[PDB]
DNA sequence: GCCCTGGAGAATCCCGGTGCCGAGGCCGCTCAATTGGTCGTAGACAGCTCTAGCACCGCTTAAACGCACGTACGCGCTGTCCCCCGCGTTTTAACCGCCAAGGGGATTACTCCCTAGTCTCCAGGCACGTGTCAGATATATACATCC
DNA sequence: GGATGTATATATCTGACACGTGCCTGGAGACTAGGGAGTAATCCCCTTGGCGGTTAAAACGCGGGGGACAGCGCGTACGTGCGTTTAAGCGGTGCTAGAGCTGTCTACGACCAATTGAGCGGCCTCGGCACCGGGATTCTCCAGGGC
């Protein structure tokens, strides 16, 4: 069987910030752990503001309000700007 | 006639998947159904998480003359700061040891 | 911060 | 059997962890109620391991049943998958 | 007349050492058979993989740590500096877990 | 006159308020106080009373068990009156600090 | 009209009918002060989510359940508004 | 042709809903399917504690010649327990009060 | 529109071990409360561990094992007992 | 207990 | 007699040579993401009704405010004796390296039983009215309790 | 001993709890088609058990300096009581913004068949990092001088 991982991406992000730096192993694990809890709680917080309004589907505004549940301080405006900034990039074309 | 496969992050411009997001999603039983946006929206929100955690790592591990990353330098860059100490303020990082200080109450 |  | 094997944690382990922790000065009694208070913290996350691994139907404690038991009280644990 | 270091100043640089590594404080052998002596009660004739005694190491560790800094902030408001079991129940009692 | 002795009359205080079950602070000053906190993040805002009251029932159990812990503090260190450094310790001990 | 300067109508006989309460027998003089801004930062945090969880609805009255909500988002669950 | 109707419950022998039971997990997106010995199981066990609640709370409302129950009751059958207090411990009860307790060193 | 709750069985619950007690709204309110929280742990935690274990149902050695999570000391073991009763006196008529 |  | 004022031994920092193991790049290839169409329902949008949230005024009294006086408590200074720190020598078991055997985890085929999906019908649970009793109130003892 | 606060007995009276009822939406009964889960057989990876040598770490003992703890005195800050002033609570009117329900229909997401390029598994190699040794600089503690 084979598995999978977020490596390659997070190898290609940190290629662009710092375009001379490697990474270990153990490092790599931490950050395939960070990824998959940030999107677990992004993703029940959704799906519970989902359900609370007699809804069905979950649509770009569950997310963008859980992110600002979640999200503290000025990361949660970081985080929406850059989210908004990518729907409508992805909508324009 | 088909045109030419475009992936979605190309599309969105973003690194991160789309399609694994998407079927992430689908399969977790969230809702019942999924939007067209949703996938875009995690995705650059979680590619900008991961860019500051992995900025502030590499400024620590440059700062002591390292090329590389250990989980000691992530332990740092979480801790010295005041949001993510704040995310992840229940969260143990294997081989990450403590932050040094010590009260002035002890010292000479 | 980074990337507005 | 195994018995009395609480007397392994040695006083000078207990004295590195202090001195990891900041402190400066110990008195004489704490190694007993340290050793207690691990007892009580490792019974309770091993008695969680073992019920996640006996719903499985297998005869092997493996890592994800103690990151499992450890996510459940609040003490997300990053690096073992 | 031999050299010898004045009462509390080992104890100063063995807090600097010890705050500036990251390997674990515990013996390995003991510990596991500490916990295997734990589990034989809730079931019998039970296999560990080492990354499952590693992760319980690994939790033990911070959270001793965690509680000895408690336990140090506890005994100095008490204008002390030796730590005391009391202030473990104190902290222990404060933090919920009793 | 029968002046009680110090410290006497606050006993009985501490006995009659641990027996009864009501809210010991006034409603509109609440009120207005959260009318007040509410008027940054959004502008013409309506309540609903019952919101009112959960909010103040919130805020009574969670001053009561600070009160608690905060006295706890205090005894711990050989004295009976509690002071700001107790609230700060204990705060910064329960993790909100 | 505005509202400002109603936090000094949380009165010093109240703040000790809390203190009775919670089991104190004597207070000192600096205690209001301390009170006064730990509840104040207690408000703003739960009234944050709750005009959050309000807006999201596409509402412009605050119901109980979003203050049930928000408390219940911090581990503070309550009995008895639904 | 149809015999006369028995409800799960009756055929069971509970007090608790079977049907609602099973249309709520059906509808509140926990699996793709349901099996047929779960909601039997779920309501056995809410009657079981709903029982241990009214019986202590009963006693307490018994104790001070009273005939109805009223929340201050409840939170002292809940508080006075050493298992109920552990399940229910970061629970706020409406109306409920605290537990008469003083410190010996204030007591004179 | 009509709403539901669980008034009339806590009410049968409570006429078979205090025949001559009544009870307020308030406190059927907080029952009320009490049942539903109760029922929304057990089948979160149930759900969870299907899946864990790469299966796709709910049955009801799921829920026991929940059951023996959550419930502290003897309380587990009585309602496994009752839980148990009730399924094998279902399934023999 | 109850109901045993 | 005191406040410094240099030396000595131990600890920490810095620099050069080395060799070895893990990080980083390259190639088949196979499973999962893409492109194009179709259909049936979830959610957007406009209009009407009536509940409940906001604004105002007068009055009666419970609670907040202000000032005085005295005593109980917090805090600083001294002295003594037990307990924990620093160091040298002896004894125990952790740790590394290598072998061997068998229990138990992981993967494949297949066959049957358990649950989803439909249609009908009829009884259990909700909204609505109401008459009576558990509980709250007022007042006169009467006994437990503080200075 | 006696003022003050606490427990107790009795008429009564009003609003909330328990009981009755018509009916309509959600639960029950019978049948069926297809995929999820149970079961037997097999391969090989990972856990358990054992032996020997060496060297890092634990255990034991002893002198003494610093810190925990008890006791006493004094002066300020907090508790108790009284007369005066402010605004919370209660009851009643009147107006309208906004929550909650209903009918239509259009754009959006689920589903299926073919096609192909992105990502996973498997060898290979060289440079970043760990380890060693010697020399230069830094930190601490006790001995002396004259201001």
């Amino acid at each position: 069987s084979r598995k999978e991982s977020y490596s390659v991406y997070v190898y290609k992000v940190l290629k662009q910030v710092h375009p001379d730096t490697g990474i270990s192993s153990k490092a790599m694990g931490i950050m395939n752990s960070f990824v998959n809890d940030i999107f677990e709680r992004i993703a029940g917080e959704a799906s519970r503001l989902a359900h609370y309004n007699k809804r069905s589907t979950i649509t770009s505004r569950e997310i963008q309000t859980a992110v600002r549940l979640l999200l503290p301080g000025e990361l949660a405006k970081h985080a929406v700007s850059e989210g908004t900034k990518a729907v409508t990039k992805y909508t324009s074309s | 006639a088909r045109a030419k496969a475009k992936t979605r992050s190309s599309r969105a411009g973003l690194q991160f998947p789309v399609g694994r997001v998407h079927r992430l999603l689908r399969k977790g039983n969230y809702a019942e159904r999924v939007g067209a946006g949703a996938p875009v929206y995690l995705a650059a929100v979680l590619e900008y998480l991961t860019a500051e955690i992995l900025e502030l790592a590499g400024n620590a591990a440059r700062d002591n003359k390292k090329t590389r990353i250990i989980p000691r330098h992530l332990q740092l860059a979480i801790r010295n700061d005041e949001e993510l100490n704040k995310l992840l303020g229940k969260v143990t990082i294997a081989q990450g040891g403590v932050l040094p200080n010590i009260q002035a109450v002890l010292l000479p | 911060r980074s990337r507005t | 059997v195994l018995r009395d094997n609480i007397q392994g944690i040695t006083k000078p382990a207990i004295r590195r962890l202090a001195r990891r922790g900041g402190v400066k000065r110990i008195s004489g009694l704490i190694y007993e109620e340290t050793r207690g208070v691990l007892k009580v913290f490792l019974e309770n996350v091993i008695r969680d391991a073992v019920t996640y691994t006996e719903h499985a139907k297998r005869k092997t404690v493996t890592a994800m049943d103690v990151v499992y038991a450890l996510k459940r009280q609040g003490r997300t644990l990053y690096g073992f998958g | 007349k031999p050299h010898r270091y004045r009462p509390g100043t080992v104890a100063l640089r063995e807090i600097r050492r010890y705050q500036k590594s990251t390997e674990l404080l515990i013996r390995k052998l003991p510990f596991q058979r500490l916990v295997r002596e734990i589990a034989q009660d809730f079931k019998t004739d039970l296999r560990f993989q080492s990354s499952a005694v590693m992760a319980l190491q690994e939790a033990s560790e911070a959270y001793l740590v965690g509680l000895f800094e408690d336990t140090n902030l506890c005994a100095i408001h008490a204008k002390r500096v030796t730590i005391m079991p009391k202030d473990i129940q104190l902290a222990r009692r404060i933090r919920g877990e009793r």
